[PDB]
């Protein structure tokens, strides 16, 4: 006598409240360590509603293949007694027909694709439906917390950015779409981090910005061709080509939009992250601190250029992150 | 009508009307990105 | 009516010359020429939208030559070029290349099989038939009507059509001609007057299918409006203002994924108010247990309903799975025969014995398969026919009556009740026997088999009984007098073992072993290949006594002292009371109860609508002909039958195909019931083939048909849901809308009624059966609905398993 | 352009019947043969 | 798998990386190694079965 009906996921109302509206209002994007409410629909009324609560549990997983050991899988009861700072569930509000349920999810927990289960006492398990889960910026015990709103707004919700280039003494500012909450790019992140096997250290935000970052490098080094070819409309259609090999290639005279496009990724999943110039930047020394120029007597310079030169500029891409890993006093940039 | 549809379905509007101040009849096709209940 | 032809510029094969071979003609209906070279079947002209299109351009900037004053073909081609060049429509350099086109010999379908066939191409500049460049699209009309002349009018003029490529064009051109006079030309054999001629000429283009150019062409010369206002057109305007009042009427079809009739039924008006619209502006004008109050209403719509299709009752049973099920039923209707029949023997004087019950079982099985509307019952002899007749010859013992005599006015009575209730439509009640008194009935039935065939086992067990000494000396004729060793234990080996491999063939028939054709073959022909295994099995065993099946000597009486083949009405050896000429009534009203009852039933539970039973069932015309040979059989002291549940439902269940879990179709046939019927009459003459055959192997048949009978069960169904925690129930109707403690409730009301059968079964008032069946059906509709709702009742007892 | 391909797709699967003086549920029920063919690689 | 119509063969990578018949090849040696041994143990030299 505890039929489910349907499961009003409430996405628009929960990806306002969870900072996710511009990636939809249809999908629930939900931030972990934060609570989000869903709405689950009865087919008959509930008579009893304390029996009624004994016999329900939910269940998450995320990946393929969820367990309970490498938290991708949690099976956690609808009651007052849960452990809010994990898993939970709660009725915070009822009628005949409906429960308003609360669910919580820990502030280290697993991200990406995942789906709800219900479990009635000698039921099968049903489906209840699809959520994504990502990094919090704005919960103060995950490790991408941000002190500042400003900032948070900055460097996660800020689709329009500035990329700098030039000389360090005339400095031109590029806007530049990001793009991160466009409908598939947290798709295709999620999917490039799929080629990752370690899905137990996808709650860490240092070894998901490693794991992107090296991914990320090596489709630079595949895709960017040698030399419009210089037309650019931002991260996502960058994004697009390197994963998928369709699109508009970028040349070898901007390659240095794999910061941007690593900004872009790791602002969707939730890292806040931002787009560093470095003017004069000597590149290719493997530490050794000279670099050798070489001129004819005319003053002009012979060949293609040395090993290790001066680049006019290079980017880079900085994240926000606590380092647990690392001595103390190393986390932020 | 409302049993009869299916769960996962979305809704086309085509709009009709008869305008004598244009000068001959345009078409205007929309896909939304995502779908939506407009007020 | 008028006649038009459709022409279109070919190639042959043998010398690669192009020329002009007619491809369509139309007589109102639309007739297509095949590859073969014979004309498809005449149909309805319909056609693409792309066609209109290209006609409806074509035509707007056409060339019309009306009231044109000539008679030839090649005269009317120089005109027609003439006025084209007038008209900028092809260049003057192109005159030359379209005479010469135009002039070929027309080729028809009665050289085509003198020729290597036709095959499409483009006239070129130099004259060249080359090969076509666009994708090629082989007929619709070449594939759906052509593949497998005295209708025209002395008085009507024929139009001909020719279309032909040309890559020496711009564009696609139309030159409309009507002659002044009607003329014959070269180009059609037929011996009608040529009026107009259509001629579409032009370069293979995107969308252009000249085919269906000239198909819409010739459509449109077909309508009967557009040819009056062709034939009083002065300007190609009059003739555009028809074509589009062609196009307004016009209906155009949609693709869709989900083609039904009853949606392209919905659009009858639409078709009929086009039809107004077109002629509105010519002057012309557009050319099974019904009460039917009638006597034997019933039973005439029956034979109307079954009778059409008694030529596939004859075809339909030549496969090797109709022969599988006839071995399957001969002995599943012999050894039951023979059985009851030294019972009624032993207890009736061998006044009925097994030769009685043989000959009446072979009769009435051939008639009612030659004549009955449901072929798939068996006729046979029941357990409440056995206990009644003993309830009679217990009373004439009593009484002095005689039995023959007795058994010969019940018969007689029983005719004229069967003729009473088939005249008003008696059998019409049954539509009250909803799936609950049916699936009660049938699963009562079906353990009652299963507990006989084991009581059978326990009764041999009981005769031989496992010792530590026998007496090796035991007589053996008529049957062994003592106990005898192995005996018991080996009928339950072979017994168990046919059970085993019967199902085990069953498995193996929907399995997934063996060549798909190979394994279905062995999969029908299960039962018989575990009868011959047992049987080989025992008869390799020489030593062991084991008891076998046993037949009479010939076609004689059981008792040749007590009757004779017919028995008189009036007494045998005393004078029959004349009050038992009367008395016979309401016992004769006691058997058309009983036989009534079953037959009804019977024809319930295998005419199904889940079954895929397509052919229908006739209620009166079985139960007419059950008890009219019950009564006839009755006049020479030869039992009454009737088509009994379990021996019918296996004959079903043997002759329905499985498709890839889900039931396909049924071998309706007639062939299967008259053999086993022919079969069971022989069984006297074929001793030596039956007099190896042991009863432990038929024990286990019956116990395969007993456990068999319970797949259609819903009842046994929710029997099992009573064992299986409320989470494995399968998604049906009944589990779904019905909360499973109110199903469970529903189940175990059945549970009383079946335990309140089965224990009236048991007592000496066992003829009361039928009675207290008919107490469920009051149930199902007067109290139900007083502790049920209306939704439970519809979805727990449904007609056909439907959601309500 | 791909919307205009798939309408002329959609074009080239479309019955048009004109106007017929047979019965009206003969002449729609001729249609059920020819759709079903013309519509026979459209929807595998 | 050696009586069953290709079309049932489970989805499995034995069985769709290696064509039909050299499956069953294979699955002949290994018949032909079983028969070996088979005859080997009902022989007095039993005991060279190991080897
Ligand atoms: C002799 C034994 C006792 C018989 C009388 C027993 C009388 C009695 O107690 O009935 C109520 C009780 C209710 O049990 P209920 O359905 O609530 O419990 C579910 C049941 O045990 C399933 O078998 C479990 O599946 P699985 O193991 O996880 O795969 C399921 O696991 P989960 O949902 O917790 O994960 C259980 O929740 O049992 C019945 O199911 C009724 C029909 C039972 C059969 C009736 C008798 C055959
Ligand atoms: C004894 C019979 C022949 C012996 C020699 C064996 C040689 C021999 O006869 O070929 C066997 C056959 C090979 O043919 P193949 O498998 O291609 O043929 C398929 C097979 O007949 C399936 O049974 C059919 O499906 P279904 O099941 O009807 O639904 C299927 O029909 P379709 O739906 O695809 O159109 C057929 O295409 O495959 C076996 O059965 C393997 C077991 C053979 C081992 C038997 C050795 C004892
Ligand atoms: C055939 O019928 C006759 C008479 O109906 C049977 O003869 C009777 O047998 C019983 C049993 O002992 C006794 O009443 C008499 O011995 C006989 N009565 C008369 C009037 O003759 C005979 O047994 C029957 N034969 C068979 C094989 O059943
Ligand atoms: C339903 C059918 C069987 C008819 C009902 C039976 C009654 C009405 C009829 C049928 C045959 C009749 C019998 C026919 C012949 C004779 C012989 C005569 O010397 C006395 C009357 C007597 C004995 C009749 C009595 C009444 C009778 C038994």
């Amino acid at each position: 006598a505890l039929g489910i009906k349907s499961c009003d996921f409430q996405a628009a109302r929960n990806n306002e409240e969870h900072h996710t509206k511009a990636l939809s209002s249809r999908r629930l994007f939900v931030r972990r360590g934060q609570p989000f409410t869903i709405i689950l629909y009865f087919r008959a009324p509930v008579r009893a509603f304390l029996p009624a609560l004994k016999k329900v549990a939910l269940t998450a997983q995320t990946g393929e293949q969820p367990s309970k050991i490498n938290r991708t899988q949690a099976t956690f009861p609808i009651s007052s007694l849960g452990d809010r700072k994990w898993w939970s569930a709660v009725v915070e509000e009822r009628d005949a027909q409906s429960w308003t349920i609360s669910v919580t999810t820990p502030a280290d927990a697993v991200i990406g694709h995942y789906s709800l289960l219900l479990q009635v006492s000698g039921r099968k398990q049903l489906l209840l439906g699809q959520f994504t889960l990502l990094f919090n910026p704005w919960n103060r015990e995950d490790a991408v917390f941000l002190k500042n709103e400003a900032q948070r707004m900055e460097y996660l919700l800020n689709q329009n950015g500035l990329i700098y280039l030039g000389t360090a003494d005339c400095i031109q500012a590029e806007s530049w779409d990001f793009g991160q909450f466009e409908g598939d790019v947290i798709d295709l992140s999620l999917r490039l981090l799929s080629k990752d096997k370690q899905v137990e250290k996808w709650s860490q935000p240092v070894h998901v910005a490693r794991v992107l970052g090296a991914l990320l490098h090596f489709l630079k080094e595949q895709r960017v061709l040698p030399t419009l070819l210089n037309k650019r409309r931002g991260s996502v259609p960058i994004l697009r080509q390197w994963l998928t090999g369709r699109g508009r290639p970028v040349y070898d005279g901007q390659a240095w939009v794999l910061a941007a496009v690593a900004c872009t990724v790791l602002r969707c999943l939730g890292i806040p992250a931002r787009v560093v110039t470095t003017f004069a930047s000597a590149q290719g020394t493997g530490g050794r601190l000279l670099i050798d120029e070489y001129y004819n007597e005319e003053g002009l310079q012979n060949g293609e250029g040395q090993r290790g030169r001066i680049w006019i500029f290079q980017t880079s891409t900085e994240c926000w992150m606590t380092r647990p890993a690392l001595p103390q006093g190393y986390d932020g940039w | 009508i409302l049993e009869k549809i299916p769960p996962d379905s979305e809704a086309t509007l085509v709009l009709v009307g008869r305008a004598d101040f244009l000068e001959q009849p345009v078409l205007g096709f929309v896909r939304l990105q995502e779908a939506a209940e407009l007020e | 009516k008028v006649y038009v032809e459709l022409q279109e510029l070919v190639m042959d094969e043998k010398n690669q010359e192009l020329r002009w071979m007619e491809a369509a003609r139309w007589v109102q209906l639309e007739e297509n020429l095949g590859e073969n070279g014979a004309w498809g079947r005449p149909h309805l002209s319909h056609l693409t939208f792309w066609s209109l299109l290209e006609l409806r351009r074509v035509f707007t900037k056409g060339t019309v030559l009306l009231d044109l004053q000539e008679t030839s073909l090649a005269g009317v081609a120089n005109q027609l070029l003439d006025r084209f060049i007038f008209e900028d429509q092809i260049r003057p350099q192109d005159r030359e290349e379209l005479l010469r086109a135009l002039l070929l010999k027309h080729s028809h379908a009665g050289e085509l099989e003198a020729l290597g066939g036709v095959k499409p191409a483009v006239l070129t500049r130099s004259g060249d038939p080359s090969q076509p460049l666009l994708p090629q699209h082989s007929s619709l009309e070449t594939q759906l009507f052509c593949e497998q002349l005295e209708k025209i009018p002395p008085d009507s003029e024929a139009t001909l059509v020719l279309v032909g490529r040309a890559d020496f064009l711009e564009q696609p051109v139309l030159g409309f001609v009507r002659l002044q006079e009607a003329a014959e030309l070269e180009a059609v054999e037929l011996p009608v007057p040529i009026r107009f001629l259509f001629v579409l000429l032009g370069p293979e283009a995107p969308h252009i299918d000249y085919t269906q150019l000239g198909r819409a062409a010739a459509t449109l010369m077909s309508e009967r409006v557009f040819r009056i206002d062709a034939y009083m057109a002065q300007s190609r305007g009059e003739l555009l203002h028809s074509l589009e009042g062609f196009l307004d009427c016009s209906l155009v079809l949609p693709p869709t994924d989900a083609p039904s009739e009853q949606a392209l039924l919905s659009l009858v008006p639409v078709q009929r108010e086009l039809l107004r619209r077109r002629y509105q502006s010519s002057p012309a004008k557009p050319d099974p247990l019904q009460q039917t109050g009638q006597l034997f209403g019933g039973l005439v719509r029956d034979i109307r309903r079954r009778y059409p299709y008694y030529l596939s009752d004859i075809t339909d049973a030549f496969s090797p799975q109709v022969l599988a099920a006839v071995i399957f039923i001969y002995f599943a209707a012999l050894s039951p025969a023979i059985t009851f029949g030294g019972l009624l023997g032993e207890k009736t004087r061998n006044q009925m014995g097994v030769s009685e019950l043989l000959i009446s079982t072979a009769v009435q099985g051939i008639l009612f398969a030659l004549l009955g509307a449901q072929p798939l019952l068996v006729v046979g002899f029941s357990g409440p026919l056995l206990v009644f007749e003993e309830a009679f010859f217990s009373f004439c013992e009593t009484n002095g009556l005689e039995y023959i005599v007795g058994r010969v006015w019940i018969g007689f009575w029983l005719i004229l009740l069967v003729v009473l209730v088939v005249a008003f439509e008696g059998s019409f009640l049954v539509r009250f026997i909803s799936r609950y008194t049916q699936e009660i009935f049938s699963f009562l039935i079906s353990l009652i088999f299963i507990y006989e065939t084991f009581s059978k086992l326990i009764k041999i067990f009981q005769d031989h009984p496992l010792q530590k000494t026998y007496n090796y000396n035991v007589l053996m004729v008529p049957k062994p007098q003592g106990p005898l060793p192995n005996t018991a234990l080996l009928s339950l080996v072979l017994m168990a073992g046919t059970f085993f491999f019967a199902m085990m063939l069953r498995k193996f028939k929907n399995s997934s072993y063996f060549p798909g054709k190979l394994r279905r073959v062995i999969g029908d022909f299960g039962v018989p290949i575990s009868i011959l295994i047992m049987v080989l099995v025992d008869f390799f065993i020489q030593d062991t006594y084991t008891q076998k099946l046993s037949v009479p000597d010939g076609f004689k009486v059981s008792n040749s002292s007590a009757r004779g083949w017919v028995i008189h009405p009036l007494g045998l050896r005393s004078e029959f009371p004349i009050w038992m000429m009367f008395a016979s009534a309401l016992p004769a009203l006691l058997v058309f109860i009983l036989i009534f009852l079953e037959s009804q039933i019977t024809t319930l539970i295998v005419s199904k609508p889940e079954r895929k039973m397509v052919k229908g069932s006739g209620f009166h015309l079985d139960l007419l002909l059950v008890v009219g040979m019950g009564g006839v059989a009755a006049l020479f002291g030869m039992p009454w039958l009737s088509a009994t549940t379990v021996r019918s439902v296996t004959h079903a269940n043997a002759l329905t195909v499985m498709g890839k879990a889900q039931i396909q179709e049924v071998k309706e046939q007639r062939i299967s019931g008259l053999l086993v019927a022919v079969l069971v009459g022989l069984s006297i003459l074929m001793e030596p083939i039956l007099s190896r055959i042991p009863l432990a192997v038929l024990f286990g048949i019956f116990l395969y048909m007993g456990v068999t009978s319970l797949s259609g069960i819903q009842l046994f169904d929710r029997i099992l849901l009573l064992f299986k925690p409320p989470k494995y129930h399968p998604d049906v109707p009944y589990v779904k809308r019905v909360k499973t403690w109110r199903m469970h409730l529903f189940t175990g009301i059945q549970i009383i009624c079946l335990a309140v059968l089965w224990v009236v079964k048991s007592t000496p008032a066992s003829l009361a059966l039928p009675f207290v069946l008919i107490l469920t059906v009051p149930l199902r509709r007067v109290l139900l609905p007083l502790i049920f709702r209306n939704v439970e009742l519809q979805c727990l007892d449904a007609d056909d398993a439907k959601a309500t």
